[PDB]
């Protein structure tokens, strides 16, 4: 499975997602550059409408446990 | 590991495979449970930075706790070498270098050079230091993974 | 493998049975998954070529990824022969002879030439050479047998 | 079972025969250039019509990657 | 098996229960497999024809392979006698008999006598020649219950 | 879960309650001093009416077998 095809459910915890987005990231063999580009870029994008908008509300500058606790009741 | 030989000197022996199977038992078992942070510094008793590597390589499951963990280990490697400034003028060919945070992290450094600031006088604990960056980032899991 | 002895000389010992099987239980569980790459590197920690196409030899099962690798295998011998050229003139009898991409894959070699060329001094990495074909192999076949 | 017993079934995933394949390959003890031989050769003839049809498009110089790859819909 | 001491010599011991066990295990599991031969050949690691008789008599089961192994073992034994003969003359009082097929098969030799010939200079490699028409014998039975 | 989450049911054992306490306590990282404070206030608090009632009665300077033994037929 490609990383462009990791995508998060409607019903989903974002949570479940993460921790598949950096399994496939983990088979990815890229500059990590690249990989920071990926990171900062495709998680949100596929992430669902639901915690997409909480993590607008983040803004820039967020770390990964403000993400997760941020999503979480979502 | 690095050990203590019969002879007197301290050498380095290879890890075994069934504590390796253990380090990975643990983890299958008991996930984010506080009961990892003693077992693993027992089992982390004499190791490299290099063998810290490899039981962090050699999980699978849980990537997010493993990347919160490793943006960790180079967040307090960053602190390492703004703490810790390089020294002054050219290194001595008498003497060898002083580690940086990518050496501590094992990354820069070779098991040869990880040899020689252990088992040199004086010695530099750069597992313990190390060690403590790894339990500082397993206080924070534990803080998050809590439900 | 060449391990050091206590008396302070790097000598050949065997590897264990329970290390050979789980080198076997690892490919019987994980597969083709990143995990292996590690795992494989800390168990072949001091291993011989002729170890290594031992482990290789000693799969069962995925002959699709394994024909795969030996062709990687040949293609890197092939290009280590293309990059390094043979010598000029006659073999010294004070000297022992430059290896070819056949005796890094342990074919053209007898282990005690293998040992010849790692414990001699200045030492030559033949097994750290085989490895990188092995990781780089490794690769190839992870990210074919990504789905 | 001989190697010219190896067949890709109707419904079988190609990958799945040349696993068959290099595993009774591997019982087979010929010389590298008969085993060259029966590589370029048989998998290919023993194959189903529609990767066999894909298998045609690739024409030769084709590597095993290239091959898993190719037939993987089919 | 005969194997190196501590001290600096060549000296007969025992082979482990577990490593005993091991070889009963491959056999009940992968029965006629060819990973069965590296399996072996690992396994076999300087041993004894007396070890080797030891390890074929111990199999149950699959004796209709184990009599054709016999009769192969038998004919390869044979064709030792057959391609050297007997040497000229009486045996000296300062040297030690050559072997026949039968001494390399472990029957009309002895444990000492197996240890006199491969610790002796030059050493004769009878384990060596066992090995082969046993792997021999092994490719008679892989080819034969391919299905 | 947090500590202050930690809470005794109306009909379960103070026994299973305790339990339940010292290990979230196991997972807060906190000074000895506001953890001892945590102890012989939250623990209370959160315990049941029943229960409750009877460890008002031991007073002050209670130890955990007491404790443990007074709350036993509630």
């Amino acid at each position: 499975t490609s990383i462009l095809d990791i995508r998060q459910g409607p019903k989903e915890p974002f949570r479940d997602y993460v921790d598949r987005f950096y399994k496939t990231l983990r088979a990815e063999q890229a500059s990590q550059e690249v990989k920071n580009w990926m990171t900062e870029t495709l998680l949100v994008q596929n992430a669902n409408p639901d915690c997409k908008t909480i993590l607008k509300a983040l803004g820039p500058g967020a770390t990964l446990e403000e993400m997760m606790t941020a999503c979480q009741g979502v | 590991p690095i050990v203590q030989n019969l002879q007197g000197q301290m050498v380095h022996q290879a890890i075994s495979p069934r504590t390796l199977n253990a380090w990975v038992k643990v983890v299958e078992e008991k996930a984010f449970s506080p009961e990892v942070i003693p077992m693993f510094s027992a089992l982390s008793e004499g190791a490299t930075p290099q063998d810290l590597n490899t039981m962090l390589n050699t999980v699978g499951g849980h990537q997010a706790a493993m990347q919160m963990l490793k943006e960790t280990i180079n967040e307090e490697a960053a602190e390492w070498d703004r703490l810790h400034p390089v020294h002054a003028g050219p290194i001595a060919p008498g003497q060898m270098r002083e580690p940086r945070g990518s050496d501590i992290a094992g990354t820069t450094s070779t098991l040869q050079e990880q040899i020689g600031w252990m088992t040199h006088n004086p010695p530099i604990p750069v597992g313990e230091i190390y060690k403590r960056w790894i339990i500082l980032g397993l206080n924070k899991i534990v803080r998050m993974y809590s439900p």
